[PDB]
């Protein structure tokens, strides 16, 4: 099925493929130093990717069909320079024939052209103006199948987005090289990240592609809001998931002190290009490792830590007494050495029972490993205060929906430009 | 026919019954600021900070707001009328 599989190795870019393609790799390319198969390709000529596909793969065809898919990164388009600015991204065309990947403005766009210079596209767009996107500048997985007497179909996150039929195209000849680069594109300070690009010889159907999503997704490992391992000893903002109009907040230091959702949550806006939320709000969370035995820096499910809360810029240990009556506990943040036997053990989760990939939680034990609850909230004279409650875990274990008990980590991030 | 220029200050006063037209306020900071019935019409305002203002019958008429924040300020969506945002910000909005 693979006939190109791009990735990290040593300091560089390999095929795991049979066809071997020789990767030559400009200057400015740069990996990511958690994540060494996030690849950042930069707004200069330096930045480039040259995949050399053997002869006995180069695309030259009226009928045979293809595929491909990677992961991709794209920071928020901030300022007019960013509008109406098609940009290449992974080029294949040569002599006016092959294929390309584009981005421009809130778009991802897939480009045919056949040796008569006939053109059909596909298109993923999304919007700026949105409280809180799924796209802007998070991990994205881009899926394109080509069935040459039918359609070309853009995925998104396994789900089908756009399709067009193609049957008016006829013999492409597409380049026996793919350059990786940012190619026209007005905007200085532009750039991508991606992740496991791959090319496929056939139309791969839906069950195939949620297969890929799933596979490369890494379900034990929980992420963080842009879809980056979610990391020990790194500064969070909480977004409740449930009501993301708030952000943490905590009254007074101690037991007799609380946890709560305070609004409203700000925004960041330039007229006509993005309107959202500010993510950048609120007490930040850092997780501290506790039991895991792994000597690496990432959050996994079911590893057991502590939460450390960030107030006035000092740290504290999020905890509760689960002695306190009712089901619901709610949460103070205590002085590090007075913790004593309050429970503060947490369980992180990325994944549900039946091992179902799902948004964090935080499960709260006692030091007998009893659960005392999931983390959400509950409403005291209309005050938002953090809780631990079993309620959550039993609606958990019935797979009925729960609200309030799901959560993302947000760290700052230069794609995203809100200030901190 | 530039407009006039304020740049490089801090107002933390009553301001009252006045009108401002064809302003540019730079690296202004307006910081404990009562505004009660004033307009700013057709004026620019770059690199500012509102901070802990309050405002009645007070509006922003064909101004433009560039690198700008709002933080703890009464100022809803139409306190500015026929207004433009640049690279602006709200946060910790009263009530």
């Amino acid at each position: 099925t693979s006939i190109l599989s791009i990735v990290y190795k040593k300091d560089d870019l390999i095929d795991l493929s049979r066809y071997g393609a020789k990767i030559n790799i400009g200057d400015r390319v740069y990996y990511d130093s958690i994540d060494k198969n996030q690849i950042k390709l930069i707004n200069l000529e330096s930045s480039t990717i040259e995949v050399i596909l053997k002869n006995a793969i180069v695309y030259n065809s009226m009928y045979e069909n293809f595929s491909t898919s990677f992961w991709i990164k794209i920071p928020k388009y901030f300022s007019k320079i960013n509008l109406n600015n098609e940009y290449t991204i992974i080029n294949c065309i040569e002599n006016n024939s092959g294929w390309k990947v584009s981005l421009n403005y809130g778009e991802i766009i897939w480009t045919l052209q056949d040796n008569k210079q006939n053109i059909q596209r596909v298109v993923f767009k999304y919007s700026q103006m949105v409280n809180i996107s799924d796209y802007i500048n998070r991990w994205i997985f881009v899926t394109i199948t080509n069935n040459r007497l039918t359609k070309s179909k853009i995925y998104i996150n396994g789900r089908l987005i756009d399709q067009k039929p193609i049957s008016n195209l006829g013999n492409i000849h597409a380049s026996n090289k793919i350059m990786f680069k940012l190619d026209g594109c007005r905007d200085p300070r532009r750039y991508i990240m991606i992740k496991y690009f791959n090319l496929f010889d056939k139309e791969l159907n839906e069950k195939e592609i949620k297969d890929l999503y799933d596979s490369q997704s890494n379900s034990g490992i929980l992420k963080d809001f842009w879809g980056n391992y979610l990391q020990y000893d790194k500064p969070y903002y909480m977004l409740n998931l449930f009501d993301p109009n708030k952000y943490v907040d905590v009254n007074n230091i101690g037991i007799r002190g609380y946890m709560y959702l305070k609004g409203p949550r700000g925004s960041v806006v330039t007229t006509n290009i993005y309107l959202n939320s500010t993510l950048y709000e609120g007490t930040k969370f850092i997780i501290k490792k506790y039991a895991s035995g792994n000597e690496d820096n990432i959050v996994r499910n079911n590893d057991r830590v502590y939460i450390n809360v960030v107030v006035k810029n000092k740290e504290y240990r999020l905890a509760t007494n689960a002695s306190q009556a009712g089901v619901e506990k709610i949460l103070s943040a205590l002085e590090i050495p007075d913790v004593g036997n309050l429970s503060q053990v947490v369980v992180m989760k990325s994944k549900d029972d039946q091992g179902i990939r799902n948004k964090c939680k935080m499960n709260l034990q006692d030091n007998n490993g009893n659960d005392i609850g999931f983390i959400g909230f509950h409403l005291y004279d209309n005050i938002a205060k953090l809780v631990a409650s079993n309620w959550y875990n039993r609606q958990v274990g019935k797979a009925s929906r729960t609200f309030g008990c799901s959560w993302e980590f947000i760290p700052v991030d230069d794609g995203w430009g809100e200030s901190s | 026919m530039e407009r006039d220029k304020y740049a490089n200050f801090t107002i933390n006063f009553t301001m009252e019954n006045q009108i401002h037209t064809g302003m540019e306020y730079d690296n202004g900071r307006f910081i404990g600021v009562k505004f009660k019935s004033v307009t700013f019409k057709d004026s620019v305002f770059k690199s500012c900070t509102f901070e802990d203002v309050t405002s009645v019958n007070t509006y922003f008429k064909n101004c433009t707001f560039i690198d700008t924040v709002f933080d703890n300020t009464d100022f809803e969506p139409y306190k500015f009328i026929d207004s433009e945002f640049k690279n602006c910000s709200f946060f910790h909005n009263k009530t």
